[PDB]
């Protein structure tokens, strides 16, 4: 028995299987930032900090003695609750195949958006810095019309080539930019093919961020340390509802500051 | 228990 | 080759052996606090923090998401330099057996005193708390005369018995208290025997602290995590001298706050 | 122990590994001219000259005796120094993964640019002749607009076909020409495809040269004899810095004078 | 190298 | 020692 306390919930095995399948299917679609960064294997719930390797000077305990203190990055935990109806839970054993899992889908969407925002733009409250605020290249503004994106992509590629960064290049775009690209010309495919023609990678859709960016997936530039992966826990229940939650714990680090180019939203 | 294995989505 | 850079120093093997023997002999005598606390095996130079297991609330990245941050204890590093003469270094191969190692002895004394002070009274600059400032019992003032120590020891034992702490009891005394006990009556042995008669442990001499304390060695109350043990490194050299240093890295934690009784110095 | 004197530097093994990896990664990207010429295996530090096979007349030592002297090509050595910080060097064993290697990257860029300039345009001081100054074909001026490059490429191909030179054709372009091609039309891909459509080879980016050229990679036209490859050596160190250098030794020869066409920069 | 093994002095 | 093998980049 662990902290999740799953056995105390009045939920059948088939309902648990269906809920797990739905949650996994939703997370695999709404988890975007995990595909472009290095992800380590889970290390357990006892992980608290990751050493950076740097030190800071200290005054000194006694005369003739000098002291330094190591620097670390902390681990942060996220939890999102939701509620499920007991009638829908019980109908699974009766033979239902269309039970309502919309609150679970919404919770998965929220946790995925939170993780993506934390990775891409940082979490100042927890002391975690993002990739875009630490990027050292010159940001480029996106054009108003969808027909002028390839020249900006080419400018970003030129910046990367001048800086000297190799690897397959991937373009991450926000919802507004993705819709602007898709809803133009003959369905947006000629623009899509132009972008995939300049860059060997694939355009990635990220709903939780604004603007966009271009990065490389050569490896060794972004590290994500995961203590506990996304899991389901049990809080309480009433005569008609059961409250559950999703939880995870991780930390993130961006090593190379010249491997990405920031794309600001159009004016 | 309840891991919900996702890992890397590469 | 590691960060110590020992091979770059113009020092012979026999001189290295003699220096190591002298340093070990001095440290084994001037290291006092290590005998009463639990000491783990060395973990390496990559150790930076130790998790405590507690969390702190955070504002929250998005609506419907809550966040907590883990708490850790950092590792601190101490370095003390010293200088040795090249004539004394070279005379070892000629056959000297009385070379001057007094600067090394002084450096070992200084590092031992710094470690003992950090363990017993804490190091606020590095965020490390001591045992005595975190003790929850009532401190007792030492008497002026050496003949009244056993009643104070008995009062401390009564406090420990009322609190409910078992284990062999050890009394740690400062230099002033130790001299006051020794230089009284018929050599101080009757007082020494009275103290060793009330308590089953042995009186420990600690030169780096004032006053004293009484504690138990049942185990599980004080933990010392050592990254790198005391080592010797090389800085530089001139035509007549060679500069070396001693270095270590560790962190400390006191779990049980009711296992010790503080003894304040006499008024 | 050799002339590099690497063991005298206070550098750890992990730091050495990281520095070597970074230097190799930078050199593999900034070494352009090595891909289009024949490169022999390293021959050692004792290589000094390469025989051409030709002779020159001499006056004569005695009556009835004639004399000739062989002609040779000398070997030239290049060295570029740089400085690294000891804190960044030492943090590697503590566990740093983002140490600053920018001076090493700059030194690698400088040595690569020097090698490329020596190969393409010659080094008159050392008596080494380049490919373009010895080309026997008619140079062609690049057009102002990026849309007129394919006709010049076709003219160069016609010149090569009339001369009778077979083999896969490669186009080497400078930074200005590469940027002019990339930053035009729909990202420059239609022009890029036109060039790769006329010529079966790939467009090569050379930052150290102006204008461009078209050549063939059939083999046997350009020979590079390398005595010692690019290596790292140690000069000295201070309390806070360590000075290292990159060094190489080579010679070059261009045999066929009709296998290349020179492209002059636009007016 | 240069560890100077001390450990626990119990 | 310290060769930094590059060779031909073909």
């Amino acid at each position: 028995m662990n902290n999740l306390h799953r056995e105390l919930a009045p939920v059948s095995d088939a309902a648990w299987e269906q809920i797990e399948e739905e949650a996994t299917r939703t997370l695999k679609r709404f988890l975007a930032a995990r595909r472009v960064v290095d992800v380590t294997d889970p290390q357990g719930a006892a992980l608290s900090a990751v050493g950076t390797g740097h030190v800071a000077y200290l005054d000194g305990p006694c005369a003739g003695v000098s002291a330094v203190k190591r620097q670390v990055l902390p681990v942060v935990e996220f939890r999102v609750p939701f509620k499920l109806t007991r009638q829908a839970i019980d109908d699974v054993e009766r033979g239902s195949q269309d039970s309502d899992w919309s609150p679970l889908k919404e919770a998965a969407r929220k946790i995925a958006a939170a993780e993506d925002q934390t990775i891409f733009d940082g979490y100042m409250a927890a002391g975690i810095a993002g990739i875009r605020p630490q990027s050292s290249n010159t940001p480029l503004t996106l054009p108003a019309t969808a027909s002028d994106y390839p020249t900006v992509v080419a400018q970003a590629l030129d910046q990367l080539r001048v800086a000297g960064v190799n690897g397959p290049y991937h373009l991450v775009l926000g919802e507004k930019a993705y819709t602007s690209i898709t809803g133009g010309n003959e369905g947006g495919y000629p623009v899509f093919q132009h972008i995939r023609r300049l860059i060997d990678g694939e355009i990635v859709w990220a709903p939780a961020i604004e603007g966009g960016l271009l990065l490389t997936t050569r490896g060794g530039d972004f590290v994500m340390d995961i203590g506990q992966d996304i899991s389901i826990g049990y809080l309480n229940h009433t005569g008609t509802d059961v409250e559950l939650y999703l939880q995870e714990s991780f930390t993130f680090s961006a090593l190379t500051s010249e491997a990405t180019v920031t794309l600001l939203p159009p004016e | 228990p309840g891991s919900l294995n996702i890992g890397s989505l590469k």
